[PDB]
């Protein structure tokens, strides 16, 4: 049965690549059912099924498949493969929040790379390793600082690293996570810095989310820098690519962005004007949330202009979510 | 709202071209 299970396999890689986890598991699981002799394509299909799974959110069982894995890759003494595991374990962890164990098994994913002198993967590992660092102080007091400096510290060793390796797409990906770092230690100069750097990539490979999601980052520094009409442009920016890429979640989030921050401008007919716009795409998309937090918002702007009765419209509106 | 830029996973195939 293993030509059956490297067959079964194959319709899997070819669906999850495909963009479709669903089928490639079941084809997956159907591998190994069938079961095979060599334990290094067993090691493949755990590790694919722990990769799908995740990818499908289902967290729980990709920790189990990457623990499979991580396990066979000992048994047969494969270095590279246990790392992998081991980096694949630790990402799985850290969503769950197991954080202490995150750190171990990213670690040992950087820590092998380096006896393998393995270059990409070292700087993979190191990346890996500062998100963990930084959803743990996100997640949370002079621990919560300090896991944060350590993400900087990484996202600063893996830019060295990729940058002598020429990886554009994981520069992009670390200085958009360095930054959100500096943005929440604080340092608002950096973050704008760093936030900068990862637009440049994102129109670089023509990647419309990411230059959307720099756009966003950028826009809520600027807010911190006290500079409120940078902020606005920014936002502004923000709002014309959630059009471009038909996003209506996020064209509502710009929408409602640019309203606050022409609150703090003091421009409350502009206000108005976007914070009904997000009421509209609210409703849109049967969002309860936004749709009170709308009301709320409009009944402030009319009341700073002393619009009276509109103002009270919107609070009953309010009040009843 | 922090955009975060998405995790990596590493990759096995049954196959090595
Ligand atoms: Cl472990």
């Amino acid at each position: 049965g293993s030509a059956s299970c490297l067959e079964l396999a194959l319709e899997g890689e070819r669906l999850c690549k495909s963009g479709d986890c669903r089928a490639g598991v079941s084809f997956f699981e159907a591998a190994v059912q069938v079961g095979t002799e060599d334990l290094k394509t067993l090691s493949a299909i755990y590790s694919q099924l722990g990769n799908a799974y995740f990818y499908l959110h289902d967290y729980a069982k990709a920790l189990e498949y990457h623990h499979h894995d991580l396990t066979l890759a000992r048994t047969i003494g494969d270095q590279l493969g246990e790392a992998k595991a081991s980096g694949n374990l630790g990402n799985t962890l850290k969503v769950l929040g197991n954080f202490d164990e995150a750190i171990v098994c990213c670690q040992r994913h950087l820590d092998i790379s380096r006896e393998l002198n393995d270059k990409v993967g070292e700087a993979r590992a190191l990346y890996n390793l500062g998100n963990v660092y930084h959803a743990k102080g996100k997640s949370f007091p002079e621990d919560v600082r300090n896991a944060l400096q350590a993400a900087v510290d990484l996202y600063e060793e893996n830019l060295s690293l990729v940058t002598a390796l020429g990886d554009r797409a994981a520069q992009g990906r670390a200085f958009g996570n360095l930054g959100n770092t500096h943005y929440l230690l604080g340092n608002f100069r950096d973050a704008v810095i760093a936030h900068e750097q990862r637009l440049l990539i994102a129109k670089e490979f023509g990647d419309k989310a990411a230059e959307r999601r720099a756009y966003s980052n950028l826009g809520n520094a600027y807010i911190f820098l006290g500079e409120f009409e940078t902020a606005s442009e920014y936002y502004k920016k923000t709002l014309l690519l959630a059009r471009q890429l038909k996003d209506r979640a996020v064209e509502a989030q710009s929408c409602y962005s640019l309203g606050n921050t022409y609150t703090l401008l003091q421009d409350y007919e502009k206000a108005i004007d976007y914070h009904l716009k997000h009421l509209a795409i609210a409703q849109e998309l049967k969002d309860r949330i936004g749709e009170g937090r709308a009301c709320w918002s409009l009944g402030n702007a009319y009341t700073a202009l002393g619009n009276h009765d509109q103002a009270m419209h919107f609070a009953e509106k309010h009040l009843e979510i | 709202v922090m955009e975060m830029e998405p995790e990596t996973m590493e990759t096995k195939s049954v196959i090595d071209s």
